[PDB]
């Protein structure tokens, strides 16, 4: 449903012979330009935030703290990629920029985007500018590519 | 801190800290003396049963 590969098969192989409009697809993970000294962080997951903005989540105290699908003051981080066998998602801290296609609220370039409560991008403190307008996958989602420069009012 | 899962990708890793002790110990010499018979006199207090006085 949300997940970043398909469970559902193929019937058909692809035709690989176009080389235009082929990475606006939700598999896409990571960002379109990436520097070889960004810092990335792997955490448990609660829940699927992948291509989400995430919070820091803690528990009792018997297990360790985890991140969770958030935005607005509580906002850690962004959920660049997600490994399903572990449950571990990996987060470039908000203290680090970064550059790719997240998930936007169900918008043209220039707008400012701020985190919501569900870790979905949504028009306007301001946490990223919109670089596309929203793109959209499926009925509910819409992926849009943005550049997010930390916090500032 | 706890381990950290080799999953995907990732920068930042558990570290392992080191510590030291230092221990001191002190050697303390010390002297005794005895008195005793001359070689060249022994021969002058070699009894047949015993050597002294």
């Amino acid at each position: 449903a949300l997940m970043k590969n398909p469970q559902q098969d193929s019937g058909l192989l692809s035709n690989s012979i176009d080389f235009r409009d082929q990475n606006l697809i939700f598999s896409n993970s990571g960002g379109v330009c990436t520097s070889s000294k960004d810092k990335i962080e792997n955490y448990p997951a609660k829940g699927y935030p992948y291509k989400r903005g995430v919070k820091l989540s803690f528990g009792d105290g018997t297990t360790e703290l985890e991140v969770e699908a958030g935005g607005g003051d509580d906002l850690y981080g962004v959920c660049s990629d997600i490994d399903e066998f572990s449950g571990m998602a990996t987060v470039i801290p908000i203290t680090n920029n970064f550059t790719g296609y997240l998930t936007l609220k169900k918008v043209n370039p220039g707008d400012k985007l701020n985190f919501n409560q569900h870790g979905e991008l949504e028009k306007v403190s301001v946490n990223a500018i919109a670089l596309s307008k929203a793109h959209k996958l499926t009925e509910d989602l819409f992926i849009v590519l943005a550049s997010v420069f930390g916090n500032r009012a | 801190a706890n381990p950290t899962t080799i999953a995907n990708e990732v920068n930042t890793i558990s570290t392992i800290g080191f510590s030291s002790e230092v221990v001191r110990l002190n050697y303390l010499k010390l002297q005794y003396k005895f008195r005793h018979l001359k070689q060249t006199s022994e021969k002058f207090y070699t009894s047949d049963s015993y050597i002294g006085d």
